[PDB]
RNA sequence: GGUUAAGCGACUAAGCGUACACGGUGGAUGCCCUGGCAGUCAGAGGCGAUGAAGGACGUGCUAAUCUGCGAUAAGCGUCGG
RNA sequence: CCCGGCGAGGGGAGUGAAAAAGAACCUGAAACCGUGUACGUACAAGCAGUGGGAGCACGCUUAGGCGUGUGACUGCGUACC
RNA sequence: AGGACCGAACCGACUAAUGUUGAAAAAUUAGCGGAUGACUUGUGGCUGGGGGUGAAAGGCCAAUCAAACCGGGAGAUAGCU
RNA sequence: CGAAGGUGUGCUGUGAGGCAUGCUGGAGGUAUCAGAAGUGCGAAUGCUGACAUAAGUAACGAUAAAGCGGGUGAAAAGCCCGCUCGCCGGAAGACCAAGGGUUCCUGUCCAACGUUAAUCGGGGCAGGGUGAGUCGACCCCUAAGGCGAGGCCGAAAGGCGU
RNA sequence: GACGACGUUGAUAGGCCGGGUGUGUAAGCGCAGCGAUGCGUUGAGCUAACCGGUACUAAUGAACCGUGAGGCUUAAC
């Protein structure tokens, strides 16, 4: 009756990928000094 | 004579849905509509709205009696899946699969 | 905790705007090599 | 282990159980019959069944009592009132539960409790 | 903490033979209404037992 | 015949492997040009206070957006085709 | 037109030479994942192949053979860079 | 009166557990220190890379510091993998 | 009236390979003999895209706390209304700034999005809404500072400054 | 998951009745005291999971699965 949208303003998702590289300890594994 | 409905890019990944569709293949229509309404699944609605469409085709399109149906194929086929993104810790970013099928349903007699 | 932006209106104009850029030489060839790359917005300025 | 304890948790605190079951003696009481998960029903007969065995006979400590267990002045008198006198001569057992189903949003298994008289 | 090898699809079916889904293959009979329901459950229209409950 | 006793045994498929048929996901390959790439030859090597390059904002019957234009605004005049 | 939520998707109908050319659109490979069918598989240890070798399924042939798929058991055998 | 005292805001940061693909690329919770001062906070400005600025730690200078980032030399060079 | 390409099957050579025709496809491909190569991949913690595995496994974001009866719709634990029950209260209530930028109000819709469903939405899509002599901005004036006619210096470029 | 009892030919759970037990003299009212408070009715009231009962409520007829006499060979009887 008052009309079924179909415009669909967000169907472009699209979407990426991304990551960050963390920080570690390896002071007490370290077999040496 | 067999008659086939599909429901294509059903949001659902094919694993759950094939648990489903292995509980009804080969059963008699109205056996089938009955163990799909005493399911407590959510792909239990999908395969009975793709099963209910085909009886219906049958029934219109092709001859008649539905007191003779059988469910003689049913497969569920992996459709198109949505890349989505979940934000995990420590800024690394994670992608979300949105799985979907599609859903074929073949009686006969 | 307090990130790197905090942004400020005036501050950005004061230091990236189009007349900081006028300003200088330097700036001047900022915005040469800016409009000879074809790029749609030249400066902050809006 | 649980050996002889008795008394559903609900995944829930002592105090919210408390305040939960007394909220839903009274839409019981005043309703007469109230659709529940099954397992928050067969623990609302342990609550709802005492205050209508309580209001068989009636005085003042024992209104005092009913109000205490549930703070509202309406479902004492319609206990003491209706609930009493239809259940005078019942020993026991005034509820019924019937099995009703699974919920759409989650899946938990619904009941109906009711009165057994309900004015049939 | 992690595999060493990529387990193959022969694994893979071989723990989903206990994923099978049951049927409840034990539909009662309403004894007044006739309809279909689960074995000690009220009816779609409200019966049990023969019996109008609910309404 | 039957009955026992001993010896032996097709019959199992929850699932799974292989082959084969047939689908789905996915986008290769072939084919095709809208555009690129390297030259050759003929020009032109500037423009701008009569306001440049680059823009902003408007303008149609419009709603963005692109293109043309500039309040004479998808345009005006004149001479030619 | 039918199912469905006046959904989505599908089944028909017509259009077209063709719709597994239906717009998620030329062809449509591989990885990947289904559904069926044939055979093998729940007392047997390991680079999973190869060498012998029953049986079964089919098609040719029609007793008998042959081909193909699958493969009990056995000899040997610890990937590539 | 006090670079007084206790103690909220506020500004810090000694300890413990937890979290470690976290609610967070250093937090949360429980305590803890100061809290009229060598105090804290707002809004502008100013100092620039062998440079700044530093009650000092090779601290900090846009989650980057024994020498910031961006672009060029530059396809630096590498008896090495 | 069936090109390349695929997908098959047979045949043939020491091989790399070739050849034939079944199917799909729908428009190209090329014996020979010469000539030129962006001429051959399985690995480079190769590169780019697709799809696996773990795996239906972890999680679903402060342990302030909910339960009924309705309404609506195709459907409601989550939407709404009512009734009680918890939580903040120098805050979790307001009012603004900075920054954002239409998120505001209203009607439709449910694909995508919302860590679940959603009938709901700061989602989509449309329409409306911001009304000033006294409030601000602009503007009068100045601080830190910046720029600075001339000027004084500095190969240029520029620096400092009345 | 399994395991055990029970489904009306029934005590399998709740409630209910009676007890037990734990706490310690409920509410209401009276009395005394200026009052706080005491006292009495009153060891009264209440009492999770305990014991002994009791069909008051819920354990529903279906249906489902599983069959129709069990291979062969020798040896005895």
């Amino acid at each position: 009756a008052n009309g079924e949208d179909s415009s669909f303003g967000s169907f472009t998702f699209t979407v990426e990928l991304f990551s960050t590289p963390v920080w570690i300890w390896w002071w007490p594994r370290i077999r040496g000094p | 004579m067999e008659t086939i409905a599909k429901h294509r890019h059903a949001r659902s990944s094919a694993q759950k849905v094939r648990l489903v569709a292995d509980l009804i293949r080969g059963k008699k229509v109205s056996q089938a509509l009955d163990i799909l309404t005493y399911t407590n699944k959510k792909a239990a609605v999908l395969v009975k709205k793709v099963l209910e469409s085909a009886i219906a085709n049958a029934e219109h399109n092709d001859g008649a009696d539905i007191d003779d149906l059988k469910v003689t194929k049913i497969f569920v086929d992996e459709g198109p899946s949505m890349k989505r993104i979940m934000p995990r810790a420590k800024g690394r970013a994670d992608r979300i699969l949105k799985r979907t099928s599609h859903i074929t349903v073949v009686v006969s007699d | 905790m307090k990130r790197t932006f905090q942004p400020s209106v005036l501050k950005r104009n004061r230091s990236h705007g189009f007349r900081a850029r006028m300003a200088t030489k330097n700036g001047r060839q900022v915005l040469a090599r800016r409009r000879a790359k074809g790029r749609a917005r030249l400066t902050v300025s809006k | 282990m649980r050996h002889r304890k008795s008394g559903r948790q609900l995944n829930r605190n002592s105090s919210h159980r408390q305040a939960m079951f007394r909220n839903m003696a009274g839409s019981l009481v005043r309703h007469e019959i109230i659709k529940t998960t099954l397992p928050k029903a067969k623990e609302l007969r342990r609550v709802v069944e005492p205050l209508i065995t309580l209001a068989k006979t009636d005085s003042v400590a024992n209104r005092r009592l009913a109000f205490a267990r549930t703070r509202d002045n309406e479902i004492v008198a319609k206990l003491f009132n209706e609930l009493g006198p239809r259940f005078a001569s019942r020993a026991g057992g005034y509820t019924r539960i019937l099995k009703c189903g699974f919920r759409a949003g989650d899946n938990a298994p619904m009941a109906y409790i009711e009165l057994v008289d309900r004015s049939e | 903490a992690v595999q060493q090898n990529k387990p193959t699809r022969s694994k893979r079916g071989m723990r989903r033979s206990h994923d099978a889904l049951t049927a409840v293959t034990s539909l009662s009979v309403d004894k007044t209404s006739g309809e279909k329901h689960l074995r000690h459950h009220i009816t779609a229209d409200g019966y049990y037992r023969g019996r109008k409950v609910i309404a």
